[PDB]
């Protein structure tokens, strides 16, 4: 119940745009299996995913796709240092 | 139309074609128009006198 | 050494008028142009000090015409003395002529000057 | 790359909605501290060597490469690769021990792992002499 | 309520930040497209 | 006339005044934002090269944007020479210079006072604020853990408006043990930035020891233990022998194969010198060749090569041990003792860190980031905190900061202002303004209302106290002794000479003389 | 301010310059508002209505009429 | 002293001296043209 609230809710739609661009590359609906992320989730609490060759959602695990933890891990560490960066610069100035 | 511009941005990032966008806004601009017609009152069984007052509520308004 | 400060300009100035009209003769004008020329420095001191020049070259040789003691001139700092043996202000001798020394030989050369070739570059 | 623009996308909005710069800013790295304990709960460990897993994950993780398809024998060379150099303190594993040699001819179905070190240059041939050693002693001359 | 303890003057850093958003996202753009297995191929 | 011929610029005092005003003006807008904690960032692009810097300090700020007002390179010059004296507080100097022309520039409209009347006011006026200022100080340095904990204030108010601060607890411990390490001795080259990509901002680790960017040899070991450290500015390369004019005549090449021999052979006793000591590594500081480097390999003596000048005496100190080249007398020139010699990897690159010295007299600040603009940010900000803290050695007297330092200081420049007769009164309560204008200028850069805040400010400090400041976290006034925000003494007083002197040059100017460009 | 004193100029034919300085120094005056203190533009022009206002009052009752008198008018 | 006027502007005496000496250019022009001893001038 705050401010900080209101941009964690952006924070987290934010993120879910790699299913979805993975859903473009694979051609199908991205609703329709972003809908089906959502389905899943609230009872598989990990190991539930999108594979590619059955074009669907099932267990990952058994599929064998996996990644390791410091990839991701470094993948929202460094995106929210490098929109830190970002945010504080206020002018455009040539220089020599 | 800058507003459904900027959201419609949000929505073709996730892959709508652009049809059930238009259509969506068809059938909810409608269904807006339709509530906000019910729910205004109508000031035609007021006389003359209050009449001209509410030309006086919209001519500050627009001035 | 010496007092400058505009009092060795005036004390300089009026000694040659009143040797001016002692010696009329035609450069009587050329000793006046010089008298007028020496006043123009205590006059760019009260032009920048903010005070008025008619008072303050009206004072200095009235004053200075009465008193003999040659050490009052221009008090640019805004004291209430003109008199400058409090106020510590001390010039060489040297120095002082060599302002009129340097002018004077220097606008003999000037003034002798008719024609005038520049070769543009 | 994409997780970065997706969150400055975020931040495109919240921009216009009259909230400061700076809370938006600390409200990622909050958000992101607490994104690393969460993933922390989820992983599972792992044996120190378990082809089951680090050859599958080694196949998996390329995916998108041309020997993607390849990768029935070249996930195993990378797993075999790293398993020679192994310690219990976790250390960074340097990759100078690892050199990848290019060699312009063939095809990539060719590649395999060679056991002993091979030479990138050719032999000189000004002489001519020898055509093929065995059971030879190899020194290594730093002077001329 | 209105007129009171403020006035944001200088709103050019506001139009610096969203131009350096829409340049880093359109950047993003072409990035995106290389993701999954599903991606494609870049030649430069 | 024209004497100063074609393509020269002149202006004479309506134009040359009012030129230097504005751009006055226009060096100082751009640095205000930068000015206070809650303050952006100015990136700069160059012209060449498609170089990039984020950088948030005002001197480097005006070191690159190049600047053609002859009054902006005054402002220029001041950043840059306040960066070379304290290395903190540039901003501050442009700003305050800035504000006192914009002052001045209305008294001489409005007002209409003479330039020297203003500066007659400002002499006075700046003698009242250095007098409250140095009756505002505090002693220090007589208890070590009250030392400790300001150098620790210290080092939060200066990183408070650089990157670093939301990291600032834990950097501040980074950055005042270090200061305390160096044993008195104040000099910034025995402190090493190594630059690390990977990683966050909070990943800065404090090192035991000292840690450098070297490598061993081609078949030196990974591991000694208590190995004893050399260091040779020695050239263990092709030696000469220095009479340079010496050639060789050889009649026959049977005594030039054993002259070759005797070569070998002179550094054959060269390297037999060396390990008569017995020690465990050598450091040289040029390239060791081949031949050197296959010796050392039977004796077990480590070698490291191309070492930097600074790299010698970082790690001499740290030694304890001195530079040695003659290698002659065994008995003087006793060396040091290290536990730990093994090499550890941050990132894709080794570096030989070491642990378990004698003395720590030079250190080595450890950094991690995602950007190099990031990193350059992370290395200017602990270099205006550790220039800050090392000179806070030297200079024991400190001063509460907040914004407290300049309102305490204005109080006594109004006090004096009653008692001065003429117009100069005028410009001695425009200095008191100027001082005031600093945190009007904080509270902007916050988004808070600046007008309400220092009207408390002002009217709660001239009741008594002298201890509130500006809260803008919570945005009210509050106790700086409390948050712990307290700054040098020779920092305020060189920004508050520096700006006395800025505008003392720019208004004794009446006209302006531009030469033509070569 | 040059289409202000075309109009003074055509309507009074006296007081041009004055329109001219004091409408350029009301600006100058609330260009520090707007720098220093930071006040909305809505703000200034709403108390220059209300001070406006109060200003023309003043000369409603600092006038004096002299039609009673033809000597006095003609003075 | 340091409380007298100093009236903020140089440029209009340095303005009447630029327009005294283009007056005196032209005046001076035609000072050959005067009296019994005057010169004519074919323009
Ligand atoms: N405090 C003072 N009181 C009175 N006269 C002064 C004072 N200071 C300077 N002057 C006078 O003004 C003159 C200024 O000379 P100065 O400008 O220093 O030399 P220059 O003209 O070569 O730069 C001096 O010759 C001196 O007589
Ligand atoms: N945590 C803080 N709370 C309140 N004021 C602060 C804080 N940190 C810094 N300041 C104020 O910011 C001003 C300038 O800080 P400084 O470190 O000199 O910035 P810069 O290096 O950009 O000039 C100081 O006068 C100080 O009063
Ligand atoms: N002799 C005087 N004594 C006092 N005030 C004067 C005198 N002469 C003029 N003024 C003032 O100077 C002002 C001149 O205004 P004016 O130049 O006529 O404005 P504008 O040219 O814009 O019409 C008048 O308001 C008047 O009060
Ligand atoms: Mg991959
Ligand atoms: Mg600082
Ligand atoms: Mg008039």
């Amino acid at each position: 119940e705050g401010v900080q609230a209101f941009i964690w809710q952006e924070f987290a739609s934010a993120l879910e745009v790699i299913p979805t661009t993975l859903a473009e590359n694979a051609g199908l609906n991205s609703i329709k299996v972003v809908t089906e992320l959502r389905s899943k989730h609230e009872n598989g609490e990990l190991n539930d995913g999108i594979s590619v060759r059955r074009s669907g959602t099932t267990n990952t695990y058994e599929e064998h796709i996996l990644q390791p933890v410091l990839v991701s891990t470094s993948a929202i560490t460094l995106a929210s240092e490098c929109v830190k960066s970002i945010l504080r610069i206020d002018d455009i100035a040539f220089s020599r | 139309a800058s507003a459904l511009l900027d959201q419609a941005l949000e929505l073709i990032q996730k892959g709508i074609h652009p049809i059930k966008i238009a259509n969506g806004f068809d059938e909810a601009a409608k269904l807006a128009i339709s509530k906000l017609e019910e729910t205004c009152d109508d000031i035609s069984a007021s006389n003359d006198e209050l009449f001209r007052d509410f030309l006086l509520r919209a001519a500050k308004t627009s001035l | 050494v010496v007092y400058g400060g505009g009092a060795a300009e005036v004390t300089m100035s009026l000694a040659v008028s009143e040797e001016a009209d002692k010696q009329r003769g035609i450069d009587q004008y050329a000793f006046r142009g010089f008298a007028q020329a020496l006043d123009t420095i205590p006059m760019t001191l009260a032009e920048n000090s903010g005070l008025d020049p008619i008072g303050t070259l009206s004072t200095l040789k009235s004053k200075q015409l009465k008193e003999k003691i040659s050490n009052i001139g221009v008090d640019c700092l805004g004291y209430g003395s003109n008199d400058m043996k409090e106020l510590f202000v001390v010039d060489p001798f040297i120095g002082k002529k060599q302002q009129i020394l340097l002018a004077t030989q220097l606008c003999r050369m000037i003034l002798k000057i008719d024609n005038v070739i520049i070769s543009g570059k | 790359v994409i997780l970065t623009g997706a969150l400055l996308g975020a931040a495109e909005r919240l921009l216009n909605k009259g909230i400061h710069p700076t809370i938006i800013a600390d409200s990622f790295q909050s958000a992101a501290k607490r994104s690393v304990d969460i993933l922390l709960e989820m992983c599972h460990k792992v044996s120190l060597s378990d082809r089951e897993q680090l050859v599958r994950a080694a196949s998996t993780s390329l995916s998108s490469k041309i020997v993607s398809q390849y990768s029935s024998f070249l996930a195993p060379l990378a797993v075999d690769s790293v398993l020679k150099i192994s310690d219990e303190n976790s250390k960074n594993v340097d990759l100078n021990d690892i050199r990848l040699v290019k060699k312009v001819g063939g095809t990539i179905d060719d590649t395999e792992m060679i056991d002993g070190v091979v030479l990138t240059q050719t032999a000189i041939k000004s002489a001519g002499g020898p055509t093929r050693k065995e059971k030879a002693k190899i020194g290594l001359i730093q002077f001329q | 309520v209105p007129s009171n303890a403020t006035f944001k003057n200088k709103e050019k850093p506001q139009e610096v930040r969203k131009a350096n958003i829409i340049a880093a996202r359109s950047v993003a753009d072409a990035i995106r497209t290389s993701l999954g297995p599903k991606g494609m191929d870049k030649m430069i | 006339v024209q004497i100063f011929g074609d393509q020269v610029t002149e202006e004479r005092a309506e134009n040359a005044r009012l030129s230097a005003f504005v751009g006055a003006i226009a060096v100082g807008d751009l640095v205000k934002s930068t000015l206070g904690p809650k303050g952006m960032d100015k990136l700069l692009q160059s012209a060449s090269s498609n170089t990039c810097m984020v950088t948030n300090d005002g001197a480097t700020i005006l070191k690159s944007i190049p600047l053609d007002n002859p009054a902006a390179k005054v402002l220029v010059n001041i950043s840059k020479v306040q960066d070379d004296e304290v290395g903190d507080g540039t901003t501050s100097v442009t700003v305050l210079s800035a504000e006192l022309l914009r002052e001045a520039e209305k008294l001489i409209d409005q007002s209409k006072i003479h330039p020297q009347t203003i500066i007659e006011g400002y002499r006075l006026a700046s003698a009242a604020a250095l007098d409250a200022l140095t009756k505002a100080a505090v002693d220090n340095s007589h208890d070590k853990t009250m030392f400790r904990e300001d150098l620790i204030h210290i080092a939060k108010t200066t990183l408070s408006s650089k990157i670093l601060s939301q990291d600032k607890d834990h950097f501040a411990e980074l950055a005042t043990n270090a200061i305390l390490r160096l044993k008195g001795s104040t000099n910034l080259e025995h402190i090493q930035i190594i630059k690390i990509l990977g990683g966050k901002l909070s990943d800065s680790f404090l090192d035991e020891g000292f840690i450098l960017a070297k490598k061993f040899g081609n078949n030196q070991p990974k591991r000694i233990e208590n190995a004893k450290i050399l260091i040779a500015n020695t050239t263990l390369d092709t030696d000469k022998v220095k009479i340079f004019g010496t050639k060789f005549k050889v009649d026959s090449t049977a005594k030039l194969a054993q002259l070759e021999k005797a070569e070998r052979e002179k550094m054959k006793n060269k390297i037999a010198k060396i390990s008569k000591f017995g020690i465990n590594t050598f450091i040289n500081r040029q390239l060791i060749y081949d031949y050197p480097e296959q010796l050392f390999t039977d004796l077990g003596i480590n070698s490291i090569e191309h070492a930097d000048f600074e790299g010698v005496e970082r790690l001499a100190l740290v030694t304890g041990g001195e530079v040695v080249s003659t290698f002659d007398e065994p008995s003087k020139c006793k060396l040091g003792e290290c536990d730990v010699i093994e090499e550890i990897m941050l990132g894709e690159q080794p570096f030989l860190k070491f642990s378990g010295c004698k003395a720590g007299e030079a250190c080595t600040i450890v950094l991690r980031g995602a950007t190099d603009q990031t990193l350059d940010e992370a290395e200017r900000s602990l270099h205006d905190a550790l220039s800050v803290l090392s000179q806070t050695t030297k200079e024991t007297r400190t001063v509460l900061g907040g914004g407290c330092a300049e309102m305490v200081m204005s109080k006594a420049v109004d006090t004096e202002a009653q008692n001065i007769d003429g117009k100069k009164s005028l410009a001695v309560e425009a200095f008191a303004r100027a001082l005031r204008q600093l945190p009007t200028i904080l509270a902007d850069n916050a988004g808070f209302d600046s007008s309400e805040l220092v009207s408390k400010l002002r009217s709660s400090i001239y009741n008594g106290i002298s201890t509130s400041g500006l809260d803008l976290n919570n945005g009210t006034i509050a106790d700086m002794r409390q948050l712990g925000i307290v700054e040098s003494y020779k920092l305020k007083r060189a920004v508050v000479s520096s700006a006395s002197e800025a505008a003392e040059v720019l208004l004794r100017v009446d006209n302006i003389i531009r030469a033509r460009p070569r």
